[PDB]
């Protein structure tokens, strides 16, 4: 059971470089043979080089040639996969994999973990949380939906719970999205019978680690 | 440089139910084709090598097929645990190009969108950006379209659509649109609204709301 | 080795397996390697394959013979045992007994390649996914190949005489290292040399 333990998110800026490492957990290399594959955001998987650790031999696709530069160091067990220039659209998780020492054939049965890494060009940022109020309370007569909105903070990730942890049902958390500016942003809405409405107090708490936030935000209704 | 393509793009099912996914190549590869499955938010798992070698650990349900330039990957009793997206890859030559994926979901009885809108708020109103949501919950299937018309003009360039992935206890989907705009362009304008068109819904609803007096 | 009880493979070609401890042969070579379980009837004259054509060709007029036994409890563990690889690509097939370790990377096509991987350009290794749990002819399966020689050189390598118990007063037919006869065998008072 061969395991492949990766490196942490390493966020970037523009032009600069990267280095992911992909350690061999259980000591030294052998006849492994391994391949570096990325996936953007929402997308499919991409293939940009493998590396021959025994044997030492390496490329990359004909696209990244000139850019990527996979080394092994044997000794230890750890292949490298410094990425120079850097740019914006290069931002994706970055997998590692064995695939048996060859070209064609086997497959790639071992991954690693993940090595997120964001290319922008933006300090890190709290988050700016805002309440959305019950609105319009004559939807259906029973049935209400409110939620706090999380607007530029950077970078990922922000955990947004509600009531400390006390309330899971009809609870949403929409993935966050890449605004033009470049900061991240995201919704939390929960769905409340209108009879809890006007009596009970609900609270999102946000939790941005980069910037070791706690918000506090008590959503109210229309300032009646 | 071999393109590989899949077919269907979604391919919706039901639990119990048999599998079919296409991987017809643009070359020919002899026998060389690996099917990996990735559960959203995880690392890509082989299953299929070789084009009909099952790896060690997968369950007998995951059958391949085919051979030269039209590939197939058939699941005969579908389970909750067999609801991901399917890659498949060519390891033939230089260099290892991937598919595109089916998103194999799951089928249910359609469902009404609820439909709900929030004003920006007066703290959010202390800068110059003001953004209205509109929502929509616990529908399906995934396709629906939201038209923002402020004061009965079509807007466009200036939305952001956000989309949950597939609930685990009732199969339903969740969309979040954002109309994020300048405190002077919410200050120009006076009724705003949010336009919602389903498979399932009769008539397009829409839910509005006049600016202020709240 | 015949009666071993404990092998899969035994056939012998050139010799026959009961004449082996009368024959007696100048000097003998012992290949040894391990390789698939599908694999095994490839290790005979006239025979073709990617590990008869270039990883281990028996001349035609072949002498010697193979012992393979099945053993999936030593070089197969969990994970895959990466420890054991086999050509697949080379420019030309083998001569009988010839060996062949270059790691010059294959050239398919007519690029030249420039000792990296690339379009039509292979690595010429390939290595064995040997997992516990796997079919009969997929396990790992050791693989000896005896192969006798002639020369002109003095024998010098061979079986074990069977000799007997001696009797002595009574008339039989003797035979100690080649001299034989008859007649009746006794002590005598007699001092031979150590030579």
């Amino acid at each position: 059971e061969v395991q492949l333990v990766q490196s942490g998110a390493e966020v970037k800026k523009p032009g600069s470089s990267v280095k992911v490492s992909c350690k061999a957990s259980g000591g030294t290399f052998s006849n492994y043979g391994i391949s570096w594959v990325r996936q953007a955001p929402g997308q499919g998987l991409e293939w940009m080089g493998r590396i021959l650790p025994t044997f030492g031999t390496a490329n990359s696709a004909q696209k990244f040639q000139g850019r990527v530069t996979i080394t092994a160091d044997e000794s230890t067990g750890t292949a490298y996969m410094e990425l120079r220039s850097l740019r914006s659209e290069d931002t994706a998780v970055y997998y590692c994999a064995k695939e048996g020492l060859a070209f064609l054939g086997y497959g790639m049965d071992v991954w690693g973990q993940g090595t997120t890494v964001t290319v922008s060009s933006a300090s890190t940022k709290g988050p700016s949380v805002f309440p959305l109020a019950p609105s319009s309370k004559s939807t259906s007569g029973g049935t209400a939906a409110l939620g706090c909105l999380v607007k530029d903070y950077f970078p990922e990730p922000v955990t947004v719970s509600w009531n400390s942890g006390a309330l899971t049902s009809g609870v949403h958390t929409f993935p966050a999205v890449l605004q033009s500016s470049g900061l991240y942003s995201l919704s939390s809405v929960v769905t409340v019978p209108s009879s809890s409405l006007g009596t009970q107090t609900y609270i999102c708490n946000v939790n941005h680690k980069p910037s070791n936030t706690k918000v506090d935000k008590k959503v109210e209704p229309k300032s009646c | 440089e071999i393109v590989l393509t899949q077919s269907p793009g979604t391919l919706s099912l039901s639990p119990g139910e048999r599998a079919t996914l296409s991987c017809r190549a643009s070359q020919s590869v002899s026998s060389y084709l690996a099917w990996y499955q990735q559960k959203p938010g995880q690392a890509p798992r082989l299953l299929i090598y070789d084009a009909s070698n099952r790896a060690t650990g997968i369950p007998a349900r995951f059958i391949g097929s085919g051979s030269g330039t039209d590939f197939t990957l058939t699941i005969s009793s579908l389970e909750p645990e067999d609801f991901a997206v399917y890659f498949c890859q060519q390891r033939s030559n230089w260099p290892l190009t991937f598919g595109g994926g089916t998103k194999v979901e799951i089928k249910r009885t359609v469902a009404a969108p609820s439909v709900f809108i929030f004003p920006p708020s007066d703290e959010q109103l202390k800068s110059g950006t003001a953004s209205v949501v509109c929502l929509l919950n616990n529908f399906y299937p995934r396709e629906a379209k939201v038209q923002w018309k402020v004061d009965n003009a079509l807007q466009s360039g200036n939305s952001q659509e956000s989309v949950t992935e597939q609930d685990s206890k009732d199969s339903t989907y969740s969309l979040s649109s954002t109309l994020t705009l300048s405190k002077a362009d919410y200050e120009k304008h006076k009724v705003y609204a949010c336009e919602v068109t389903h498979q399932g819904l009769s008539s397009p609803v829409t839910k509005s709301f006049n600016r202020g007096e709240c | 080795l015949y009666n071993s009880a404990s092998f899969s493979t035994f056939k012998c070609y050139g010799v026959s397996p009961t004449k082996l401890n009368d024959l007696c042969f100048t000097n003998v070579y012992a290949d040894s390697f391990v390789i698939r379980g599908d694999e095994v009837r490839q290790i005979a004259p006239g025979q073709t394959g990617k590990i008869a054509d270039y990883n281990y060709k028996l001349p035609d007029d072949f002498t010697g013979c193979v012992i393979a036994w099945n053993s999936n409890n030593l070089d197969s563990k969990v994970g895959g045992n990466y420890n054991y690889l086999y050509r697949l690509f080379r420019k030309s097939n083998l001569k009988p007994f010839e060996r062949d370790i270059s790691t010059e990377i294959y050239q398919a096509g007519s690029t030249p390649c420039n000792g990296v991987e690339g379009f039509n350009c292979y690595f010429p290794l390939q290595s064995y996914g040997f997992q516990p749990t796997n079919g009969v002819g997929y396990q790992p399966y050791r693989v000896v190949v005896l192969s006798f020689e002639l020369l002109h050189a003095p024998a010098t390598v061979c079986g074990p005489k069977k000799s007997t118990n001696l009797v002595k007063n009574k008339c039989v037919n003797f035979n100690f290292n080649g001299l034989t006869g008859t007649g009746v065998l006794t002590e005598s008072n007699k001092k031979f040399l150590p030579f």
